[PDB]
């Protein structure tokens, strides 16, 4: 059935058993059940009132905490010198949330999940070290991030004229403010995300190229610039995207990752050299199946 | 509102505003083909409907096509016009598009 | 009581005198799409006796070397029968699936093999960067072997995919194993022809040993499609 | 076929149309890619004057 | 506090103590019982 | 009738239709009425409880967003040098809407509308790299945005006595703080703001100057200056202003634009020199009007 | 009113602006078989919308010289659609049929086209004793040409055949016929790939007149099976 | 929230959820029926 949990389960009094046709402690794995004995009728117990709360572990607040989804840096100069005729103060992102390992192993513990995102843009800058390196302070400069869907037009430069953004959700963030922050709601065209394509995303069958590719996840694009004109010195500008999210619900629990990742578009693995985590031994090695490792020398 | 159906070089203007539809010479002939499509370039793309839906990402539910005979009175004929979902090609035979 | 079950499903029927139980994945139980959920609006068609029903595929050797089978669950039909027929003519599908795995032995052969059911198993690669081919995971009702059943050809680990459906053949108890499998899906249908919601995967954990008796020992799989409904009827695209 | 008698001419136009229905839907309203900017417009800065 | 419009812009909703462990641990036809021999 | 759609319509079921007298399918174009079939009648349809809602595409929810609608940049230095005995640390702008395409094409999509305008000023600055260029951060000037109604002075430099402004209204804000923002109300002489106007701006018949040139779009100027006096090193000062409407109503919905625009002041058009966008193209070219140009190889 | 009309079924529809009538044959219309008729007693397929819906068949040229069409009813869709494959997986087959024909011309063209349906028109040969041949009558959605039209390559006549459901296309009047057809046999069901229920004749009893205008005249056939049920699932046989 | 003064100063009103696509889609004298032949 389906139980109200706020706590885990009290122990009740055990006594002594010696029955004839009752073998609590046997059980059967080939029917796909996991055992059902429990403590008192495996041993002789006392009485314990447990109030040990389930709350820290709900799903919720499993998977509802910030986690650095994104993170990239560039320059903040006038790159018109040269062969380049174009500002380029600025960068595109192409949204994923596979590209870094700790978010991605605590979401691929599902197959499906339905999430608001709450997201929240970290900027800091330096100055550049070269020559005349004569630090002045960090300019309070304004940033202006803007969403971008799948089919519309993107910027190609600083001075691009689809920053205007009379569509386009964008926010103007300064250096010295609060971190910006906006909740992205739950955008997937399905009623939930997959974690797991077992397909391709195109009607027509190429050799190569499609397969783990989900058509759903074309969130779009992420453009990030600098307002400001270009100051006479250099400065390196890194933003940290951080994704929390929230209203969660989690479907199809799966196994762990246990290989490390090696590419954003694929479950590919190699794992290490040798164990732990090893293609052949995710475990450590023991000298034999009668080692304690770490023993008490008693 | 009207559909850019013959958006081919040598029409200019209200030339592909229009489909000229002949007498044909050999049966179950092909007239032509609408790509159902709204974010790229195509018949559509001159609809209020793709004008107004292009400034969204996402979008749901039936649509319809209405088409209509500016010929002479005295002019007769019967048409198919056939609607295939995706998958596959598309069909360029009268007997594969019936289905 | 539990150890024998008959299954019937249109014109054919199943019966085992060494089940273990039936395992209905998640506590679930195959049904049609209601109209809560539906956004397809063309009336679907829904052939009963003539896809919802047992498909025998071939038979599988299991030696002593062996690794471990995988069949993909629409695409190992696609080409079979009416319901093949139906998912070719018709751009959106819809169903469940009802397992049967067939392994028999003596009372001296010993092994273990693990029956689950993985959904939506994106198969990785072992060391390449570029993902697997259409060729790789599209094998149709042949299936797939695996190369490192360890990590389950995903990088996780067998050891935790107890956690999805699953049963175990062990020779000394159980000759078969069966698992009903609803709808896994985002969407309420798909395109049956180029995505698969779940993996049918045998694995010999323990292995097999015959010690004199037949050599010879084959797994059988034969698997039921569920409320079988499809939409989008066209020409028939293979 | 088309049939026309011997007078009338063989060639004539369809005028096609296409809509939504009652049950369209729209989300994720994005900027359109019909219109673009790469220059000030005649007269925008002269308004500055 | 939530003073958005939208709804999905609220707080997280950490509060749903119900639990089904059946699913998973014993997701079989015939109910097993206690004591009782599985097959 | 006038009906409320918080969602789409539900689709009924559908059943074999062979009726002497009934022809659903059949419509006649030219009474100016769009077809009236509905898919149950065109098709055998199943039921669908549709939940789709229609919030995101309201006029109020479609329009109500803020876009550039001005942007200009202006030196900070000390003028007075030279043959130049006027500081002209400031600007003047005659207040337009249909500078910027973006959210002039949308506001083009209808007649007339009534909307109040909430507008956000976003200033930035930069330091102008010439010779003794030598960074020393962006200092925190205060500026002054006033709005000058048709009829009212007009300052003429940065130190006029214009900028008392005991009438005009002002809003002096710091370049560190975030953006000023103030709600102008529906300042109309008419009913609503008129996108288009057919007629000319003059009781005298001049030959040309005067099409389309709209006596009640005269709202008047935005004079912005810096309020410090000039520091010793010049810098550069951008203001974005950004405008919102608010409380919106449209009437009377308009064929898109699709030629490029090319004046503030006119609907002349040239277009692209091929398709699409054409004079003579709109859309693109295919082959001919029996090729897909993206066709699924099978 | 009864000069317009459009029919429905399932993803395909078809309208006329010149239609006589509708001709319900014998005053009846399609059913399922009740369970008071059946004698088979294994579950029926029955799909709907995937094969009840109409399927255009290729167009004939009318000539002057032309003698007239006709199509062995079931043949001509065996190998159609979802219709033909289920037809080939079942050993059994029941329906009835809607026929639409199309003819349009101008008011300046002249001609009549008896359309005509014929149940259980056994096909006779002129000038010798050996019965057709199987080509001569399993002609399949081709159709043949009646070489006597004016005995109905029977033996009987053309002008007692307004007996059968029949429909004309006069072209200074109507440009269309319909003729509805129920299950027509002593039998529940039968082996579609072995006897016709149905022939849909088409006979020019009043020669085509172009008089100066289009020539190509054609001449196209849509029918839709009404209430398709299949009984006896195997393996398929062409 | 609205602590200002003058009711223009307030946020949206993004609320009103009434349609009448017959303004534009059935403009006609004579309503039009369903299935019935138009003129
Ligand atoms: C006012 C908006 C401007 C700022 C826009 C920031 C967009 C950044 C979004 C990054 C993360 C979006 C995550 C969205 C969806 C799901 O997590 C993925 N489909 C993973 O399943
Ligand atoms: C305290 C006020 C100082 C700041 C004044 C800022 C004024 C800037 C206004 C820019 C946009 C005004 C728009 C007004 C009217 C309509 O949009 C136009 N008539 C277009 O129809």
């Amino acid at each position: 059935i389906e139980e109200v949990m706020k706590t885990v389960a009290n122990t009740v009094e055990s006594e002594i058993r010696a029955e004839l046709g009752v073998i609590p402690s046997l059980n059967a794995a080939e029917t796909g059940a996991t055992s059902n004995t429990t403590p008192e009728e495996a041993i002789q117990t006392r009485a314990v009132i447990n109030q040990h709360g389930t709350s820290e572990t709900l799903v919720e607040n499993f998977l509802g905490r910030a986690a650095l989804v994104m993170m990239k840096d560039f320059e903040y100069k006038n790159h018109v010198t040269g062969t380049q005729k174009v500002q380029q103060n600025f960068f595109k992102w192409t949204i994923n949330t596979r590209s870094y390992v700790q978010l991605r192993r605590k979401f691929e513990l599902f197959t499906y999940i339905r999430f608001d995102s709450e997201i929240t843009i970290v900027p800091t800058i330096r100055l550049y070290t070269s020559t005349g390196a004569s630090y002045s302070g960090l300019p309070n400069l304004t940033l202006q991030a803007m969403f971008v869907p799948v089919g519309a037009p993107t910027p190609k430069s600083q001075d691009s004229y689809e920053w205007q953004s009379a569509c386009n959700p964008s926010v103007f963030f300064k250096i010295d403010d609060p971190p910006a922050r906006m909740t992205i709601p739950f955008m997937c065209i399905n009623s939930a995300y997959g974690m797991f394509y077992d397909g391709f995303a195109g009607f027509e069958k190429t050799a190569n190229g499609l397969y783990g590719i989900n058509p759903a996840n074309t969130m779009g694009n992420l453009c990030i610039r600098v307002v400001n004109a270009y100051q006479p010195v250099q400065y390196t500008i890194t933003i940290r995207i951080y994704l929390k999210p929230k209203h969660i619900k989690a479907w199809v629990p799966r196994p762990p990752r246990t290989m490390p990742y090696m590419s954003i578009a694929n479950t590919n693995y190699t794992g290490h050299s040798s164990a732990p985590n090893n293609v052949n031994a995710i475990v450590g090695n023991r000298t034999n199946i009668t080692t304690m490792p770490n023993d008490i020398v008693t | 509102s009207m559909m850019e159906i013959n958006n081919v070089a040598g029409s200019s203007g209200m030339e592909r505003l229009r489909v000229e539809i002949s007498v044909q010479t050999d049966m179950d002939a092909l007239l032509f083909n609408i790509p159902l499509d709204i974010q790229l370039d195509g018949p559509l793309r001159s609809t209020l409907l793709a004008n107004i839906a292009r400034y969204y990402t996402h979008w749901s539910g039936s649509m319809e096509m209405t088409f209509m005979f500016c010929g002479s009175f005295m002019a007769t004929g019967k048409v198919i016009l056939c609607y295939t979902p995706p998958g596959g090609s598309c069909p360029t035979d009268r007997e594969s598009a019936m289905l | 009581s539990d150890r024998v079950l008959q299954l019937k499903l249109g014109n054919s029927a199943i019966v085992t005198q060494e089940a273990a139980n039936m395992c209905c994945a998640y506590g679930e139980w195959p049904s049609y799409l209601p109209d809560n959920e539906a956004t397809a609006i063309d009336k679907p068609t829904q052939p009963e006796t003539s896809t919802d029903r047992f498909y025998t595929l071939k038979s599988v050797k299991w030696e002593g070397t062996s690794t471990g089978w995988w069949w993909k669950l629409p695409d190992a039909l696609n080409q079979t029968g009416m319901f093949g027929q139906n998912v070719q003519y018709h751009y959106l599908y819809r169903s469940g699936f009802l397992c049967h795995v067939q392994c028999n032995a003596t009372k001296f052969h010993q092994g273990a093999l693990l029956v689950v059911a993985i959904p939506e198993h994106q198969l990785g690669k072992y060391n390449t960067g570029t993902s697997a081919s259409f060729d790789d995971v599209m094998k149709g009702k042949t299936g797939g072997v695996f190369t490192h059943p360890y990590v389950l050809d995903d990088g996780t680990s067998l050891a935790c995919s107890l956690i999805f459906p699953h049963q175990w053949i062990n020779l000394r108890t159980n000759n078969s194993a069966t698992i009903m499998l609803p709808w896994m899906n985002c969407a309420p249908m798909d395109f049956a022809l180029r995505h698969n919601q779940w993996t049918l995967a045998i694995i010999p954990v323990v292995p097999l040993n015959t010690s004199g008796g037949t050599t010879m020992v084959p797994i059988t799989v034969s698997i039921a499609p569920m409320c079988c409904e499809f939409n989008g009827l066209r020409n028939a695209i293979t | 076929n088309l049939i026309v008698p011997k007078e009338a001419a063989t060639s004539t136009y369809i005028i096609g149309f296409a809509a939504a229905k009652n049950d369209f839907s729209l989300r994720l309203m994005r900027d359109s890619p019909d219109i673009g900017q790469s220059q000030q417009l005649e007269g925008a800065t002269a308004a500055f004057q | 506090i939530n003073f958005y419009k939208d709804s999905y812009a609220a707080s997280a909703s950490k509060q749903d103590f119900s639990q089904d462990p059946s699913k998973f641990t014993e997701p079989v036809a015939d109910a097993l019982k206690a004591g009782a021999p599985v097959l």
